[PDB]
RNA sequence: GUAUAGUUGAAGGAUUUGGAAAAUUCCGCUAAAGAGGGUGAAAGCCCCGUAGACGAAAUGCUGACAACACCUAGGAGGAUCCUGAGUACGGCGGAACACGAGAAAUUCCGUCGGAAUCCGCGGGGACCAUCCCGCAAGGCUAAAUACUCCCUAGUGACCGA
RNA sequence: GAAGAGACGGAGCCGCAGCGAAAGCGAGUCUGAAUAGGGCGAAUGAGUAUGUAGUCGUAGACCCGAAACCAUGUGAUCUA
């Protein structure tokens, strides 16, 4: 769940606080999915969001 | 005041009237002396440096342990009581130069132009020039004038047949109408001219 | 650089004319049931300077 | 004056003090400073301000005020500057000026009424006081808010 | 035109102290050259040079103008058509803006909801009405600015084991 | 312009008017029913540009000295 092979979303991260704003460090990564999708013909399985599937 | 006229040696023409508000005008000395210190200390270069505990080359371990060795107590090599180590407090680049308002640098140029008019220093000619850059016959030209001490020569525009025969021993030095300084008119004795030069000098201090 | 004035005492202080400070005064926030009624007029009127204390803080408000 | 007999202005060039060099200087061995104490170590002293732990005098009193957004002020010439204008000349908050009298007009030229004039002016500005007009009209002048 | 080898380039003798003179003393000369370095001790006239004038078969580099490539038009009409979509924007969680959720616009990121088409849309520090200023969600773009491993030519009230 | 004195350049800054939180008023203003009293001002009371010296602030800031903390790397030829 690395990449997409549409849109340009990935993994990355920021803060997290918590009721008195102490921090810590998340990591916020995208919703993925792994569809069979058609490459050029040849179907193929590659990681699509959930995003670009409407 | 008044200067009269030589020729190359044909002496004693009429005279010339100068502006007594620049040739007569009572000078300062405090604000000569200022200037004179401020256009001396502006030529330097400030070009240097040297290298303290942070830039020299060398190690960031304590030497030693703390306890045990019985021993005054050493944290790195390179620090300035050791042998080559750092300096404290060197010499950095700096700048040396500043300036003053507009009133006095003025007042300081009319104030030194009015004391040499005042000791009859200023001989003044009709008109200089040469066919070809020989430099005896400038020789022959203040030997004619009767000048022998450490003398100026300030021209119009380019002349460069009256400038290019002054490359004589340093009593002789060569100024045009526009870059007479302070320190190019104080460290001589008689100063050379001609007449437009002086109206020039006239239309730029004013 | 500049000296940054302080800005704790640029919200509290004001500079008359003369040189001194205006300062508005202490016990006006509070529980006014405890003190007397010459202790809230007389506490209303804003005052000047110590000169005892114009002495640490003159260079903070070097400018404002 | 020449290059080897220099003179300063008297009085006028200080020399300095060279602080740790010598007991009878009279500021050698701790150059000034004294004992031991938090103000004689290597950069020693407090911040500016500072009582201890005692709360300082801006806690002590409290916050006060807040400033307009739209604050339009004036630049204000009181009355005796006019009076080197002789007669009659259209007293005017532009190109008349160009002698200091104003340099940086702040929101237009106000004329406040300190306090004597014998002229006959004209004047143009942009604020008058009660009693400016008053005191030009006296003299008969005409005034506008222009 | 310039960069990488170069050419020419003026003018002094004798005496005294010296181991050795550029030192000293008489009498001369040159200068578009009296910056510097060396020579048996401190030299304008002993040497290498400096001012000035001259010079490239070969390889770059910079301009100029020829060729060759491109690229670009008016005025009137306003029936119809086009003007960047899971985008703008909203909820929820975080970052950027001087702005720490505060009364918080403007910019992004994650997730879930999800517009209009010139009678249109965005903005003017919550929000509405009026007025004003502008067309998002497609790209490209010289100079003015920061640095010096290095190459050439220099300078310094910088150091002198 | 010679790493320079040396002129052009009036954007800007400070003093010449203050009082009020502010709308504003102005040799006057604020609180106040008040023109009463009081505060702060006014009544002649000079600044500004640069040099230099004393002192302070930000910078390691008069130098030498820790036990420790954090981030990349090197080590199981000694030993478990």
């Amino acid at each position: 769940a690395k990449v997409c092979y549409f849109t340009g979303r990935k993994t990355s991260s920021g803060n997290n606080r918590s009721h008195a704003m102490n921090s810590t460090k998340r990591t916020v990564k995208p919703n993925l999915q792994k569809v069979r999708v058609l490459i050029d013909g040849k179907p193929k399985k590659v990681w699509v969001s959930a995003r670009a599937l409407k | 005041p008044n200067v009269a006229l030589f020729k190359q040696d044909g002496t004693q023409n009429g005279e010339i009237t100068l502006n007594e508000e620049i040739f007569g005008i009572e000078p300062n000395e405090s604000v000569v002396y200022d200037a004179i210190i401020m256009q001396r200390a502006s030529l330097r270069q400030g070009t240097h440096a040297v290298k303290n505990r942070s830039a020299v080359r060398g190690g960031g371990r304590k030497p030693w342990r703390q306890k045990g060795t019985g021993r005054a107590r050493q944290g790195s090599i390179r620090s300035p009581q050791w042998r080559g180590g750092g300096v404290v407090f060197g010499p950095t680049p700096r700048s040396y130069s500043y300036k003053l308002p507009k009133k006095v640098r003025r007042l300081a140029m009319k104030s030194v132009l009015s004391d040499k008019v005042a000791e009859n220093n200023l001989v003044a000619v009709e008109g200089l020039s040469f066919d070809a850059p020989k430099t005896k016959e400038f020789k022959q030209v203040l030997a004619n004038l009767s000048i022998d001490t450490k003398v100026l020569v300030v021209l119009e525009n380019g002349n460069d047949f009256a400038a290019l025969s002054a490359r004589n021993l340093p009593n002789v030095s060569v100024v045009t109408s526009d870059n007479v300084s302070v320190l190019d008119v104080v460290s001589a004795n008689k100063v050379l001219a001609t007449q437009t030069a002086l109206t020039q000098i006239e239309e730029v201090l004013a | 650089p500049k000296q940054k004035t302080h800005r704790g005492l640029a919200k509290r202080v004001k500079r008359t004319g003369g040189g001194g400070l205006k300062r508005g005064r202490a016990f006006t926030s509070h529980r006014f049931h405890g003190k007397t009624k010459k202790q809230r007029r007389q506490l209303r009127k804003a005052s000047m300077v110590a000169k005892g204390d114009y002495k640490r803080i003159r260079q903070q408000l070097a400018r404002m | 004056m020449k290059l080897h007999e220099l003179k300063p202005a008297e009085g006028s060039r200080q020399v300095r003090n060279r602080v740790g060099r010598g007991t009878s200087s009279g500021n050698g061995k701790t150059a000034g400073r004294g004992q031991k104490g938090q103000k004689a170590r290597s950069g020693g002293g407090v911040r500016l301000g500072f009582e201890g732990g005692q709360t300082p005098l801006f806690r002590r009193l409290p916050k006060r005020g807040f400033t307009n957004i739209n604050r339009k002020d004036y630049a204000v010439v009181n009355l005796d500057t006019l009076n080197r204008f002789e007669d009659g000349t259209e007293v005017t908050p532009v190109v008349l000026k160009e002698a200091g009298i104003v340099k940086n007009e702040k929101a237009g030229i106000k004329v406040l009424a300190d306090g004597e004039l014998t002229k006959k002016l004209t004047v143009k500005a942009a604020k008058f006081s009660k009693s400016a007009q008053e005191a030009i009209e006296a003299a008969g002048g005409s005034i506008e808010v222009i």
